[PDB]
DNA sequence: CGTTTTTTTTTTGCATGTGCCGGTCTCACACGTGCCTGGAGACTAGTAAGCGCTTCTAGTGGCGGTTAAAACGCGGTAGACAGCGCGTACGTGCGTTTAAGCGGTGCTAGAGCTGTCTACGACCAATTGAGCGGCCTCGGCACCGGGATGCTGTTTTTTTTTTGGGTAC
DNA sequence: CCAAAAAAAAAACAGCATCCCGGTGCCGAGGCCGCTCAATTGGTCGTAGACAGCTCTAGCACCGCTTAAACGCACGTACGCGCTGTCTACCGCGTTTTAACCGCCACTAGAAGCGCTTACTAGTCTCCAGGCACGTGTGAGACCGGCACATGCAAAAAAAAAACGAGCT
């Protein structure tokens, strides 16, 4: 359902590995579920630091 | 000539990077490197080529894991700066570092 | 028997270009030099770790040839589980 | 008219209690904090001493666990005193909250 | 309201076998929110297992299976 | 064995649950399997780090 | 050059912890009984897997070319890091305050074992369609080139704060 | 007021790269087919676990006394923290070098599938001492207690690398 939002906002009809992770690691519940396990060809989410922007 | 600020370039990196899902290792040297390190437990084996992709998706993801971990131990020592002390501490605190 | 190949240290074949691409990912914006030589003495322990555990499952099911389910037995069992290679 | 020096003491109470092997938490306020919680998912709950006890345990234990790798975050920092950030930083790292 | 019981004093112990020195007064705050997280997790689970036998008395051998759930083994309790 | 000498160390004829909780954190290799276990009446090493003792 | 210094070694006196001599006490290790159930034994029964033979997947290795990624050097921005000063949040300690701990007793909720019964799942045979391996098509998505537009860094536009001589109050 | 000036800022222009577009191509999604085996139906048989009963363990309540611990406040020390000056490591960009990756090639190790044979372990029923619950004893370890001695701590003086002049060229 989450998988499909995320393939839906990305402008696809295919759900790929990418929109897994995307949905499992923006719902707080199935991320903490899926805690100890990788996602293959997931990446990771676009979280920069904010003390690592510009002054 | 053009010439961006250091850490400018650096930063679309890591949006560039973060964004997409591919490998970022050069998967031969990889190969080679499992090749080369699985002889050390016993020579001459043959490996499936999702085998080598498997191991190739389970480290490249540890280490971008490792390096949140890592750039949070650097911020916490007040520096931007990732550094062997980071990585060090991160492991220590996980456990895979006696 | 014996044929073509024998070892080799492939260990430099993690370009400096490589690590700098995880660590951007991994949301680092500057990277110490002894960073590169660092990240290969874990990279290589963590492969070691895994593959011999994945050679272990191989030695029980008296393959020669590591699967990419030997692999993902291991991974799980050094509790890194893997989805998108079986299981 | 005799005193000792901010923080040559803590380092003796430090060295007695590694030492030592005692339940550092006072073993009724404990009791009381573990019934109290238990009451907000079952109400009308006994408990056996020994189960009390294993809870004292396992919470003395692991927060004797957690003030180590604080300790280590706050060395981390340029600092002895440890803070706040630091517990934040080391369950983070631990992968207990997020 | 009981959260208190765990005493400023009792704390400083445990950090001073924890290996600490110098503690800000922020921390014992922050200590019990987590004791609590840590016990909630534990003793929630660890009911389960008491609702599950259908007991009213939870048992040593109810909380050694929560902790062992969540990573915690105890040696020294049933086992 | 291991705590059957720390007994002997510390003149003790019966061996405590501190005797197997010093055997166990000084064999690196018993500590590694027991790695997430958690021994009671146990208590730590003896350990103060560089930066907290006198100059 | 020989004056104020900090301040770095030196007794200096001081307080705890560690015993190593004593000595007394208590309850938990330690060991002994008695019986009961869980492992020993011998026979049977069935199939798991060990063995030999075959199929043919898929893992290896080598080429040759294209051009994307690895490498190396230069230059200067900017971030690490040390130094130093200013502020108070912590620790130390003795005095007052509380309530935990101990040993005890009184009460019974509920943990836990026992003998009975029957509902439900394993087991066993036949059926039969769910879901697999295989095959084939066409539209989603990779690829590419072109343009708009957001976004960075370098100039200029102006507009403050550390400072700065006149002016009445 | 009308300067700074320097710092700090605003925007104006100019430039670079990413985003989103249609125009293009192919291969992997998605489906349909035909067949094998695994899910279903039906029936039987054996026992898992539910239920009622009872025993009795241990968890809860309370109480009064003896400190051990918590609390509380006070005084000042040492450490958190900011600010600043310095110094070079790293990021940015470009020219130079490298072999990854592409599409294909042929080779064949060995992964995996079959069928048979058989030696191995479930399964039974009989028998019995290993290992349980129960119960008794006594010496280790708790617990002091004090002297003595070695460890480390907080002071209070005494030698040893700055600040402070005057004061020639």
């Amino acid at each position: 359902e989450l998988a499909g939002n995320a393939a839906r906002d990305n402008k696809k009809t295919r759900i790929i590995p990418r929109h897994l992770q995307l949905a499992i690691r923006n719902d707080e519940e199935l991320n903490k579920l899926l805690g100890r396990v990788t996602i293959a060809q997931g990446g990771v989410l676009p979280n920069i630091q904010a003390v690592l922007l510009p002054k | 000539p053009h010439r961006y600020r250091p850490g400018t370039v650096a930063l679309r990196e890591i949006r560039r990077y973060q964004k997409s899902t591919e490998l970022l290792i050069r998967k031969l040297p990889f190969q080679r490197l499992v090749r080369e390190i699985a002889q050390d437990f016993k020579t001459d084996l043959r490996f499936q080529s999702s085998a080598v992709m498997a191991l190739q998706e389970a480290c490249e993801a540890y280490l971008v894991g490792l390096f949140e971990d890592t750039n949070l131990c650097a911020i916490h020592a007040k520096r931007v700066t990732i550094m062997p002390k980071d990585i060090q501490l991160a492991r220590r605190i996980r456990g895979e570092r006696a | 028997k014996r044929h073509r190949k024998v070892l080799r240290d492939n260990i430099q074949g993690i370009t400096k270009p490589a690590i700098r691409r995880l660590a951007r990912r991994g949301g680092v914006k500057r990277i110490s030099g002894l960073i590169y030589e660092e990240t290969r003495g874990v990279l290589k322990v963590f492969l070691e770790n895994v593959i011999r555990d994945a050679v272990t499952y191989t030695e029980h099911a008296k393959r020669k040839t590591v699967t990419a389910m030997d692999v993902v037995y291991a991974l799980k069992r050094q509790g890194r589980t893997l989805y998108g290679f079986g299981g």
